[PDB]
């Protein structure tokens, strides 16, 4: 397929990965470290979703420094899959109106 | 849960003069408490919304303040048919909660 | 019409009917966990659009797994519209700039 | 000059015009409302900008109707803005990109 | 190279340096104001990273003018920097696909 | 409402000594305290705006600090023309509110 979709599709599939791996090692990093919020899977996992969406209502937020090296990485791959997909819609519009007008 | 303490339970007035009644949250809910009259027998009926938003039908006599924690409700001037418990009633957290009540006596 | 203006319409509809259910939906799912704030309508969809523009003041945040999922709807819906805007009015300059040069 | 180029100049000079306008209407939305903070004009104009960029703290937040609506004027035209630019320099590289290939 | 990719490696350069420089700044214009946190470093560079990617969790934030100033850099340039990242994308695919297609 | 208490209502000091008002915030209120001096038949005068901020035309023996919700004036050597009634105010929350007032006394 084109470039664009296939460059969507597995920036899709890797911020489910990172999503994923986020919250697991957030757990990890963050348990340990007194006050600590991040500490249990399901809400590390919601956590990493509103981190790479860029929302962070500030709910939870990490306190450690590889808890915060690993929000760091979520939210680079949440706006990097946007910009991606962004990137993708504008080629495919503009591919489009290239053909109606006649190229 | 939101613990609402309404103190005093027992409110003493003289023909016409102000009052106050007392509702505190345990912990802060903006605006989010609201205030019934219930009359003896009678079902209760809401009196001030929001703190302090008027309903229509009651009379103007009644008012509410605050926010946060500390909610009052008042009445300019009170009057025999005022008579009533009065209960606070919150809604920032489920579940919903009331307070335990405060009586006006004249 | 061109696709990507259609396209963009059509997204902000949905956006507006994504708003609407994900407030009425939200207050459906966190009725009943004690301690939930996103408990009525009005408040419902003022979270729902600071979610969806991806502010989150966190103000107001939902704690059930049903009311996450809302959530995240929200924001993909609100992203998504967005990318889908700014790849319309990138195709709308592309083509304006083709007509200026003389294609 | 190029039509993406003025809409973005364009969209920059509005922004500024909306974070002033709703720094102001949001003052005037709050006071009167028991709890508001967003109370005083400079914090208020802090906030505007917070917003528009979707960055969203939460340490300044609108309680009133009215209020929110502003926010939401603020967050569009915030949003809006950025998508423009971002627009405006995909314009700028794709023809620039023409022009090194020779079209 | 290209000039959609030499923007973006200078756009990734710059954003690096206003995230130290704001966060040494930060620290600057906050000691000095009584209740501020934006006050050590480690902390403050962190606070940078959630403020260019526009996560805002809330868990920190400047309460100077200066501060805030510096916040509005830190902002835009994060910003300006992901917009700039969005439109080389585009570039590149609207390059691929033109090809693809035989121009 | 913000709720300020002004601990204590008279304070009694020496010519030349370094005096010291409390204005308690029932939250936590930034540094947004304001502070004004009234004397006998006199409308009130800014000293010290934000807590710590001066104002001119005040003399600078009087300063202001702290922060949340425990906030000090001070008068560096005090004197006779400081004999007044001291009032703090919040605006950090709608509506703005006063502390019931500490008078000097020499
Ligand atoms: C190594 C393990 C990493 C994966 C962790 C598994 C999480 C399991 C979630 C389901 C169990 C429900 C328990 C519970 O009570 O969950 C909600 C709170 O009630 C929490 O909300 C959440 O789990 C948020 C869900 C976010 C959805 C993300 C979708 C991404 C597109
Ligand atoms: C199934 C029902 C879903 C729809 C709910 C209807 C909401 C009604 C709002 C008007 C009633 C005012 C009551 C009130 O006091 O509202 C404001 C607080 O004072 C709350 O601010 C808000 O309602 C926020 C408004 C957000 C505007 C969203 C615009 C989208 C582009
Ligand atoms: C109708 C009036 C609307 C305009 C209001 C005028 C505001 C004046 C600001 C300067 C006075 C300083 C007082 C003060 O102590 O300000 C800072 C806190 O110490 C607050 O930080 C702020 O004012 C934030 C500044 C945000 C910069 C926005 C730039 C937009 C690109
Ligand atoms: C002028 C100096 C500006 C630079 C400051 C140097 C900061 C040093 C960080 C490493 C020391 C660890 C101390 C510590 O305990 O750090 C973490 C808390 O435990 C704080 O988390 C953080 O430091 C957040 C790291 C953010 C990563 C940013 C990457 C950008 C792509
Ligand atoms: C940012 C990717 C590496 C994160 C490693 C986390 C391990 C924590 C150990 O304390
Ligand atoms: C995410 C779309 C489905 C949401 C359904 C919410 C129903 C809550 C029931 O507890
Ligand atoms: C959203 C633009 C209109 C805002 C008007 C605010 C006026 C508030 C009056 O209470
Ligand atoms: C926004 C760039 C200039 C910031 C200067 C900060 C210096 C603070 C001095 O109080
Ligand atoms: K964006
Ligand atoms: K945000
Ligand atoms: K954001
Ligand atoms: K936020
Ligand atoms: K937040
Ligand atoms: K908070």
């Amino acid at each position: 397929s084109a470039l664009h979709w296939r460059a969507a599709g597995a920036a899709t599939v890797l911020l489910v990965i990172v999503l994923l791996a986020g919250s697991y090692l957030a757990v990890l990093a963050e348990r340990g470290a007194p006050g600590a919020q991040l500490i249990t899977y399901p809400r590390a996992l919601w956590w990493s979703v509103e981190t790479a969406t860029t929302v962070g209502y500030g709910d939870l937020a990490p306190v450690t420094l590889w808890g915060r090296c690993v929000a760091v990485v979520v939210m680079v791959a949440g706006i990097t899959s946007a910009g991606l997909v962004t990137a993708a819609l504008a080629t495919w519009f503009v591919g489009r109106e290239q053909e109606r007008r006649g190229h | 849960d939101i613990l609402l303490t309404q103190s005093p339970a027992i409110l003493s007035v003289s023909p016409g003069e102000r009052v106050s009644f007392s509702c505190r949250a345990s912990q802060s809910i903006g605006t989010d408490i609201h205030w019934y009259q219930q009359r003896t027998n009678g079902s209760p009926r809401l009196l001030i919304k929001y703190a302090s938003e008027s309903i229509s039908g009651i009379p103007s006599r009644f008012s509410g303040s605050g926010s946060g924690t500390d909610f009052t409700l008042s009445i300019n001037s009170v009057e025999s048919e005022d008579i009533a418990n009065y209960y606070c009633q919150q809604s920032n957290r489920w579940p919903f909660t009331f307070g335990s009540g405060t009586k006006l006596e004249i």
